[PDB]
């Protein structure tokens, strides 16, 4: 896992080259975005417990998934579902702080797709749930920070896609 | 980078970053401008800095470049300066990142074993890094000189 | 003319983006260095004790035990650990010899898979060779589950690696042979990801008798 | 199911079924007629039992339906009664199995996460299932009501 | 795992409904099985090592398998095969008490064929030995309970082979 | 594992007979070769660290692996290569001293191919390094003594090939 | 084997074989003529050695041949003779290999489990091995007798 | 296979939408690159034999592979390598002209790994020959055409690695 | 742990002096006694189980200890006592081989006395059993070896007493 | 000692020493005469060996005795010669014991940290150990020199 700064450093190290103008411009872009990312992180850790509530309420409540026979019935399944949403929210916030999708490749999306397939859980409904949490987080974190959160959430969906 | 360390600590603790970690990242981002200035100053004088560092190292340790030494031939001295360029590039990476993590990860873990395998005196490499630090501090501001000398001393201590 | 050392350190070709992505993560994963090791240095800081307990839960069971319990059934163990009456090794062993652990990683798996999961959780890597698998098999068959985790945790390897105060964590062993890839396969798949055996049994190079 | 965790306990110890567990299975299989009778009596009387339990729950604690409550919506009351039906089915399954395996393994593990996510107080549903026990003992034979109230006590205490 | 009672409970839970007569009668059937299966389990646990003893004695014993070259050769392999027979007997009586063979698939047949192939264990000899323990248990417990013991042991053989 | 003596023992024990004249002669042949094997092993152990030096120098140094971004860049990785070559030399010495190429299969080649493939280690580069090991050791322990080390290093290469 | 045992011990510590280990292998290979002669002698008198050992055992421990004993008929005495032959062959294998690992790997690990599954008195098996040791000592030189008796006593101790 | 022009089509059609401004801009970018792509493809086709000859000269000739016993020995095998390098160059040209490296993993990389493993082909030697071809073509077609050709050849090598 | 050689080395090293004449004489004496020590250790390992058997039978069986109300009652306590005696004999043999009693000091005595005091184990009965083991093992190893063996067993008794 | 190592290995498996271990112990006690002869040879000429090795190292490494070096001054050089005597004594202990455990326990654990604290070039210590090695080998028999070479090389490698 590497953030934007460490990603740039590793990319420069791959060619054995110093930080050229692109290196400094990307670094300054990340430094400018750091203020927004930190404030959005504070705001999202503010409501990480509550945000997933309306994220699932408008996504996976009173539907075929929650009822018996659905893959979200039974307290273990609902608890694992809310915990999965919490994991996605926390790790996407981690990526937003780091400003890189590297963490999601190995710590979230690595083995998640076939894990869900073996579990039999509906991947498409998870996709819509992550979209719903996308709008929910965009509502609280703002537009630009909302877009930064949404790009990572869409990356999670695409990996789970 | 402090960002990656904070993220790793939070994930291992399975929590969002505490307020203090957020302030630490905030101050890191604020000082990123000066850190980038220091990195640019180091990068702009790479060839010069390696020239004086290598010359002063050879003045202090003439045996390594003398006949029979590890760095006798022109190709061997070029390889010395290549290693020196590698280490100064790592120092620039660390100065940009604000922590010695990239330096340790790319060029400080197992360096002793590498130079034992290659027959290179590790103490001479540490002396070369010290010459690097001295010459670089000679062309930087006092505060910037200390900030870069922190990473240089970390590399020197790990080599020693 | 460019200096010779620059050419020596200069990388050939242009080094396009695909090679950058491929070679940025070339060898052992950065998770070997991008992880935390929990040591209960002092029992006076209750926050540190709770963090260590949660880390132990996340290590032994691979997850926080929120959606898998009625209530906190390890409360007495947590109190004893926080009271400095037992070591972190004792807490880990108690977590191993608990009904929750048997329900999770013992009931739904064969004893070979049980050995795999137990070695992956407490020892931190995959089983070394066929002798270790055999020994754990006799332990499981003759004494059941509790003796298995007891033998693993109280062995010399656990004390030398994790000791009495360090929570077990994923390991990256060089030796023996095939231990590293088996451990990588064990820790590269999520909990309940699939059911086949990563290390069913080492095929003997020499068939004695 | 008594036999399911009996066999699980035996397998965990790597031993055959003990005489005590065997005798408990003996008594369970011999007395399963009463358990099946209780299953039928609970299935048949579902509507009245849930109705009276919900009404007494509402009358004891109006805050569930009071302004700002989690059940103020007319639909929220029906959702709560659906919860009542779910727990009643769980109690029926447990009395059928002669053991509290299905109650915990269908509607008890992680219920606190359930209610923190949905905001429903745990004590309120505990009182509701207490009312279920009271009305069921009212509608049930005394000896049968003993076991039914025992399982209701289990669910109320464990979920409390 | 899961028994017949839990099997019916799961089947009624998938529909999210109460137990009906169509499951009522099948629970009556298992309850009537009852004392027979538990007598059988007690008697099987009685001489637990015995059935393994004469079963191995009549099928694999005094044969090429126990001779040098055969996979039953050497004391270590002898103990390993005997331990495997104890596994098979214990899990078969487990299934008989529970009334469902899923525990075997959940505990025995999972990876057993592949692990034996890796170890080079003769599948045919093991299946014959399990048939031997089947017939020994049938002679030791009677016809009916012997019949359930035989069906579970034959399921073990079919999964293994 | 296995050696020449254990090879003869297993050959006699697979069919269960004692040691006949042929096995006796094979054991005497191994004992005759034992002097050369012990001398070569002692010499290689004395110069084991030295050999990998010029083996890497004449086969891996100043090549694409060593440049930045190469798999043998990142001095931790250089030390990993030195350690792996030392392991190869030590286990080849083990096989030479034992006289059987069985230790390599169950202690070196076991998972090494998949290990390098997962790690992206250049297999042909490692093969060339082991070949350089063979040439260097052949010029250090003589031709006849170096023949066995060449045989076992070649076995390692073929298994890794 | 001694070579295999020393190699395993060295590999456990992750080091080349020590000079003492190399000296041990050199001495073993040099003296191998005596060990090969011992194995030849043991294999040569195998029939008479096993017959005398079993005969003396039977009057020494009549229970094994007594009614109710494990080996009552001539058929079971045949199994006793076969087991004693196996153990003599294992002793010869250990003698030629110079180390007890072949014996332990073939017929010592889990031997108690085998003789428990067969009902055989392991003490009487140890007595039979002791009788074979005595009869072998009667058919060998003093030093050869001691060299064989080392592995015979190892088998007896592990058996008992 | 997929190219830069149909890549946008598939990307837009997976969600079922029409071609928006982003897709239009991507198509215009590909059409702008088409000039250099066509020129590079024509120049490469004109000089394919000489390019493969020069790549073989500086990467394979006068080495262990070409010597007797080596995989380059047995002139049928040398012609097989000439044909393989011609295939790699032609398919790299196909991918470069297409603008997407989907033909590489569909008509070249599909099954190549176990092909070379079964044939015992030096994978790293072939990779080195591919970089030699990349360097030769980059010095003949220019900087940007060489850029794209090196990108696709390195994709092929990474598939090989 | 320390033996005679290590004991002499440590005694000389604490004073920071080289091995003098007295240390040389002690080392020579230990080397001379090494043959007898090895023979005694081999004999004891040959009949350790029988030694414990006879010592327990003569010193403990059919006494007040083995009867109900004694410490050795119940199979569990009997097995614990037997294991204790076996470990006592084995560690005494280890000390006899090493020529020093230190291994008994930090592998048999530290915590043993107050452990027996906590569990109520009779120290006098244990001492009598160890004396019985002493005379039984003397009867096997001859007077010369039995002197040293009983010296170490009496050391164990005195520490435990 | 090899006896201590064998006892530790046996106690690790909770088993009596195998016949091979007893044979190795017997060989070690037989060779104890040669071990003691080598130890006496090393101890008799310890002062001359240390003095010659120190002079040779000073000739190769004048910096340590140069101004500003660790060993500048008569007392500093005397302390270094005392350290050389200490390591020669440790080598003698390893020679008599037949292994390297006493050397590792006394003067090879934490030696790097200790000398880094003292500001001593560890490479100079390794070179001094080497020089002592050649000096001892010159005045001692070929086989004795080879046997002591193992301990000298172990000390040198631990230094380096
Ligand atoms: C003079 C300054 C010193 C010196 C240097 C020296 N080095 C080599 C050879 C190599 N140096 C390296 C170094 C690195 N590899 C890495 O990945 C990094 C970290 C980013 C470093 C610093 C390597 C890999 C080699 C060998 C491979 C190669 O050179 O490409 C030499 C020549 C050795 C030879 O035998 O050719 C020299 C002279 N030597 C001294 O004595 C001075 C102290
Ligand atoms: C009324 C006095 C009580 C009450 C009820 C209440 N429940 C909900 C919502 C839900 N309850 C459940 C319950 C279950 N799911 C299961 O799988 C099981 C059995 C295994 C149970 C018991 C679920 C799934 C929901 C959500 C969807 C649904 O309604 O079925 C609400 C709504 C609260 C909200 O904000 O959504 C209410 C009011 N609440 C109380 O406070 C009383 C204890
Ligand atoms: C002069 C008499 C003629 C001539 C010969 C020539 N050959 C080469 C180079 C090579 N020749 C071969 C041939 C073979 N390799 C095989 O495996 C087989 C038998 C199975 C054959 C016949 C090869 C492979 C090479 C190149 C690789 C290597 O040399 O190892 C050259 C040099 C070419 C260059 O540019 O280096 C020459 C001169 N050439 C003529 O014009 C004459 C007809
Ligand atoms: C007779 C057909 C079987 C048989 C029995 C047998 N036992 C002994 C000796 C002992 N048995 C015990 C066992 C216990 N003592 C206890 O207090 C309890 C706790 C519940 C048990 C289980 C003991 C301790 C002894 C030793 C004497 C003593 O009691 O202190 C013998 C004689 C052994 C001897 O050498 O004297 C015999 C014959 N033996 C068989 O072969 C039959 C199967
Ligand atoms: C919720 C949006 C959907 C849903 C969830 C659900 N998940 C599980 C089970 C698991 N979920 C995971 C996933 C992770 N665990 C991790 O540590 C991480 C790393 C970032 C992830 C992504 C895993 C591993 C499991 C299996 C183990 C477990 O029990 O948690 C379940 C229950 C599955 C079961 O069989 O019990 C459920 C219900 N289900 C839905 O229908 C939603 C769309
Ligand atoms: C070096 C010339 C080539 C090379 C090698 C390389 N390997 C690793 C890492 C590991 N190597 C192994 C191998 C083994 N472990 C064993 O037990 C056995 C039997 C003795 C073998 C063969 C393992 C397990 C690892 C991973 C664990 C570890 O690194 O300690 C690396 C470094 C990987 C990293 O991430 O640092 C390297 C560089 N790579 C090349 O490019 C050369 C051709
Ligand atoms: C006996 C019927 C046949 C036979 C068997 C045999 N098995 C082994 C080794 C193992 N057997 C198992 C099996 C299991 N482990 C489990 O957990 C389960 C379910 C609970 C099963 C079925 C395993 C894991 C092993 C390896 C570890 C061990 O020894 O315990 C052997 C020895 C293999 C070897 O040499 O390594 C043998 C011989 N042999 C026959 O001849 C019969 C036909
Ligand atoms: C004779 C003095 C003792 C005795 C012997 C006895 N043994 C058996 C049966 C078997 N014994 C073995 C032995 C071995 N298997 C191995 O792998 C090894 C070498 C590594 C040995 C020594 C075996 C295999 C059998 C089974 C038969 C077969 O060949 O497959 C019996 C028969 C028991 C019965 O009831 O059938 C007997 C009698 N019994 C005593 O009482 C003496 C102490
Ligand atoms: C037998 C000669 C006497 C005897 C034995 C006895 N011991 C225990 C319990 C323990 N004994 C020990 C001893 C040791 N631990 C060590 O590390 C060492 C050195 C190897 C020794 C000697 C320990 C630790 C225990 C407790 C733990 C355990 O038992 O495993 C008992 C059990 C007492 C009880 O009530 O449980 C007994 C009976 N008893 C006699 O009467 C003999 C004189």
């Amino acid at each position: 896992m590497q953030d934007a700064i460490t990603a740039v450093i590793n990319s420069a190290d791959v060619q054995g080259k110093y930080l050229d103008g692109a290196a400094m411009d990307k670094l300054k872009s990340y430094f400018a975005s750091g203020e927004l990312r930190v404030r959005a992180a504070s705001v999202i850790s503010a409501n990480a417990a509550t945000i997933v509530k309306e994220a699932v309420a408008k996504s996976l409540l009173y539907s075929d998934v929650t009822r018996p026979g659905g893959n979200m019935y039974t307290t273990r399944r609902y608890a694992a579902c809310i915990r999965d949403l919490d994991y996605y929210l926390r790790y996407a916030t981690y990526a937003m702080l780091a400003g890189d999708a590297s963490i999601l490749d190995e710590r979230v999306l690595n083995g998640l797709k076939e894990t869900y397939n073996s579990l039999g859980v509906p991947i498409s409904s998870t996709v819509q749930a992550i979209q719903a949490i996308k709008e929910v987080t965009a509502s609280l974190v703002g537009a630009d920070a909302g877009k930064e959160m949404g790009v990572y959430l869409d990356y999670i969906c695409s990996g789970l896609s | 980078s402090i960002v990656t360390k904070s993220i790793v600590n939070a994930d291992a603790e399975a929590r969002y970053l505490s307020p203090g970690e957020l302030d630490r990242i905030k101050a890191f981002v604020t000082g990123g401008a000066a850190r980038l200035r220091i990195a640019e100053t180091l990068t702009g004088s790479r060839e010069t800095i390696v020239k004086q560092a290598g010359d002063r190292l050879f003045q202090k340790r003439p045996d390594i470049v003398s006949p029979g030494g590890n760095a006798y031939g022109e190709e061997m001295t070029a390889t010395c300066l290549r290693d020196m360029d590698y280490y100064l590039r790592l120092v620039t990476y660390g100065v940009v990142s604000g922590d010695v993590t990239p330096i340790e990860e790319i060029g400080l873990v197992g360096v002793r074993e590498m130079y034992r395998s290659l027959g290179t005196p590790i103490e001479a490499v540490a002396q070369s890094v010290r010459e690097m630090k001295e010459v670089a501090s000679g062309l930087m501001s006092s505060d910037d000189a200390a900030e870069a000398s922190a990473y240089f001393d970390f590399v020197i201590g790990k080599m020693s | 003319v460019t200096p010779r050392f620059v050419e020596l350190g200069q990388v050939s070709a242009i080094r396009t983006e695909p090679e950058i992505a491929y070679r940025s993560n070339q060898g052992v994963t950065r998770q070997r260095q991008q992880t935390k090791v929990f040591k209960l240095v002092s029992t006076y800081d209750k926050v540190a004790v709770k963090n260590a307990i949660r880390a132990a839960y996340r290590q032994v069971f691979e997850r926080d035990l929120e959606p898998y319990i009625i209530n906190s059934e390890f409360t007495a163990l947590e109190s004893k650990l926080s009271n400095n009456e037992i070591n972190v090794k004792e807490f880990i062993e108690g977590l191993g010899t608990s009904e929750l652990y048997m329900k999770e990683f013992y009931a739904p798996y064969p004893n070979t898979k049980v050995i795999e999961m137990g070695t992956k959780h407490f020892l931190g890597r995959a089983p070394l060779n066929q002798k270790e698998i055999q020994q754990y098999n006799q332990i499981l068959a003759s004494q059941g589950l509790k003796a298995f985790i007891g033998a693993m945790v109280n062995g010399m390897e656990y004390l030398q690696t994790f000791g009495e105060d360090t929570v077990p964590y994923r390991r990256f062993p060089t030796l023996p042979a095939a231990n590293f890839p088996n451990t990588e396969r064990l820790y590269n798949k999520l909990t309940k990801q699939d059911k086949e055996l990563v290390v069913p049994s080492f095929t003997p190079v020499v068939k004695v008798g």
